């Protein structure tokens, strides 16, 4: 569905990823 | 305040089953809710040293302002926000002001544990009374904002479960951060070691009770850190 | 509602009582004691755009909500550290954790690099004197350097006759030989002007 960590990271810092990391 | 939590997720299709399960497990059907959060950071145009009056290191952090929005005003505050007088329907509204710390360190943590400093803004007055001006007066600027809509469940011992969808808001358009499904969150707010180990247990029993169906885990500390820092190229 | 704050610069811990007696024949009853904290913060930003103060005042009322009003550049922000004062809706949707703290604690622990506490004036065991349509509060303000002065808080529901009420109290000050004092009844939402008045009278 999506990456929990990534979603959280957005709410805390505002960053959206256009590429896949790690 | 100490917030102990665990997270999970499900795709849109898993909704009904999950709602049915949480309703039986908790005894109550879900409760609809929303919240708008606006995040602010220290003004980059201004620059100050990062130290105390005692010359102690202080780390720059973001401030989070949050409040509910009546559902009737949802389009107005998101899509039709701009052109002020283009709409469907003095001082500032009440807001919750929060600064959080990166979760507690520790390998093999059974839950995430985050410290949260919060105060409540009730109202304003004067020349620049808009919450925006007030944030500027503190030396901060608007960075980003997101809307969250979901359902919550009240359970025993203060355990709360939120099934949420998140949308970032910009004139260019709101994009659903949770596109595909729902972000699942289970947490308890703790104002003594005992109550902390007791709270962990409650979360662990919920995790245990959903094992096999939906998994709840501890998110990465770094993903729950709002400190301001750079212009770093990811990987 | 209306209010005014009188700060007696030139005075001693006794001045309070002297003024307390000049009203002995005007008093009616005495309600519970009050308290108040007056903080002064100095901004550490060094590019501060011209004509933007570097000063911000924090006025904490005790059991006036355990509320704290921030005042900077003629603007005010009312905050509360009381879980009981949280709007119910904010607790329900999770915007609030239900466990707030003081804006001052936040300032000193999370924003200390930007804001430094310069002074802290406290007024304990204040007195609430109730007269005819005019409530008069008295408290001795103390700093980390001993006595700092006398503070008179004048609150009156009676929107009408007030300018007279204030002039009257200033008169009883002339009697007790309390000269060289500052009075403020300025304005910028009650709690806000009251807070502002303290600033005008103390800054």
């Amino acid at each position: 569905p999506f990456n929990v960590d990534d979603v959280l990271k957005f709410t805390f810092t505002g960053e959206k990823h256009h590429h896949h990391h790690h | 305040v100490q917030q102990l939590s665990l997270f999970g997720s499900i795709g849109d299709d898993g909704y009904d089953l999950l709602i049915s399960t949480l309703t039986t497990i908790s005894g109550n059907p879900p409760l609809l809710y929303n919240s708008l959060c606006t995040v602010w950071k220290p003004n980059p145009s201004y620059d100050v040293e990062n130290v105390n009056s005692r010359n102690q290191l202080v780390e720059p952090n973001r401030i989070k302002l949050s409040k509910e929005v009546p559902f009737s005003y949802l389009i107005d505050e998101t899509m039709m926000d701009k052109p002020l007088n283009f709409r469907i329907l003095e001082s500032c509204s009440p807001w919750s002001l929060q600064i959080s710390d990166i979760p507690a360190a520790g390998n093999n943590r059974s839950v995430s544990m985050q410290t949260i400093a919060e105060t409540i803004i009730l109202s304003s007055a004067g020349k620049n009374s808009s919450v925006s001006s007030l944030m500027n007066g503190l030396g901060y600027v608007f960075e980003f904002q997101y809307l969250t809509i979901g359902v919550k469940f009240f359970m025993k011992h203060g355990l709360i479960l939120e099934l949420q969808k998140i949308w970032q808001i910009e004139e260019a358009g709101n994009s659903q951060i949770t596109s595909g499904g729902f972000l699942l969150k289970a947490y308890i707010n703790v104002s003594d070691i005992d109550r902390i180990n007791y709270t962990e247990t409650v979360l662990m029993n919920l995790k245990k009770e959903l094992q096999g169906y939906i998994e709840l885990s501890v998110p990465d500390r770094q993903s729950m850190d709002s400190r301001v820092a750079h212009g770093n190229i990811l990987i | 509602g209306k209010s005014a704050v009188i700060f007696v610069e030139r005075a001693t811990p006794a001045t309070l009582t002297e003024l307390k007696d000049a009203l002995s024949n005007s008093i009616l009853s005495v309600r519970d004691p009050w308290s108040i904290d007056f903080r002064t913060y100095r901004c550490s930003i060094k590019n501060l755009p011209a004509d933007v103060s570097k000063l911000m005042y924090s006025i904490t009322f005790h059991h006036h909500g355990r509320q704290t009003v921030l005042i900077k550049d003629n603007s005010a922000m009312v905050t509360t550290a009381a879980a009981a004062d949280i709007p119910p809706a904010l607790v329900f949707n999770g915007s609030s954790t239900g466990v707030p703290e003081s804006i001052d604690t936040i300032l000193s622990s999370k924003l200390s690099n930007i804001w430094m506490q310069r002074q802290l004036i406290k007024g304990d065991a204040g007195e609430t004197l109730i007269l005819d349509g005019l409530t008069v509060r008295l408290v001795n303000l103390f700093s980390s350097t001993g006595f700092k002065g006398l503070l008179i808080e004048l609150q009156a529901d009676e929107a009408g006759e007030f300018e007279t009420k204030i002039a009257g109290i200033e008169g009883h000050l002339a009697e007790i030989r309390a000269k060289e004092y500052k009075t403020s009844s300025d304005s910028l939402n009650e709690i806000c002007d009251l807070a502002y008045q303290y600033v005008r009278a103390l800054e």
